[PDB]
């Protein structure tokens, strides 16, 4: 089966560093495009990080450009995203997303459960 | 280093440039590079007369 | 719109003639356009602001 599960959620006051993660099942992460979206109370999902398949090129939105680091680890079959002293206004519920893996069934996009990180 | 290549296929890749030394294999007959992000065809193709 | 549009890895021309401007998002609907590495022509028609 194909599903995404992430961890690392935890309320952290401004001044520290948090390390995220994920877990992809049923497909390799190398031959797939992984995405990071943020969800906020009363606000829709906003794209944060994207790592391009077949070449491993990182894409960042201008909102958080030049501030995070995203990498793919095929040893654990996961994607690691690391933040640098995330601001209190950056508190959001981060969503993992990978769409159109080599397998092509009715669910074309897969999302994680969602982890809430709080900054104050 | 390769010398006796007679049929080379490199379709469906991401290749921008055809190296000059590729034509050192002068016995190519079915060389094929299609569906690739190529930019130019090198002038040393005349060295591969077969 | 089809949800499998980004699965067409060999797609060359993409012609969008709808309204990609959704509710308070920077066109998140087409965030999968980075998947298509073979794209050559793009013809968005959705009254773009930014």
């Amino acid at each position: 089966q194909v599903q995404l599960v992430e961890s690392g959620g935890g309320l952290v006051q401004a001044g520290g560093s948090l390390r995220l993660s994920c877990a992809a099942s049923g497909f390799p992460v190398m031959n797939a495009g992984m995405y990071w979206y943020r969800q906020a109370p009363g606000k829709e999902r906003e794209w944060v990080a994207a790592i391009e398949s077949e070449g491993t090129s990182t894409y960042y939105a201008d909102s958080v450009k030049g501030r995070f680091t995203i990498s793919r680890d095929n040893a654990k079959n996961t994607v690691y995203l690391q933040m640098n002293s995330l601001k209190p206004e950056d508190t959001a519920v981060y969503y993992c997303n990978v769409k159109d893996v080599g397998d092509n069934h009715f669910p074309y996009d897969y999302w994680g459960q969602g982890t809430q990180v709080t900054v104050s | 280093n390769l010398t006796n290549l007679e049929r080379l296929y490199l379709n469906r890749n991401k290749i921008e440039k055809i190296p000059t030394q590729l034509f050192y294999c002068r016995k190519l007959r079915y060389l094929d590079l299609s569906h690739n992000n190529l930019t130019f065809l090198p002038a040393d193709i005349g060295l591969l007369q077969n | 719109i089809p949800l499998w549009i980004y699965s067409l890895k060999t797609l060359e021309e993409l012609h969008l003639t709808g309204n990609l401007s959704a509710e308070n998002n920077r066109y998140i609907v087409i965030d999968g356009l980075r998947e298509l590495k073979r794209l050559k022509v793009l013809r968005l028609k959705s009254n773009l602001s930014k």
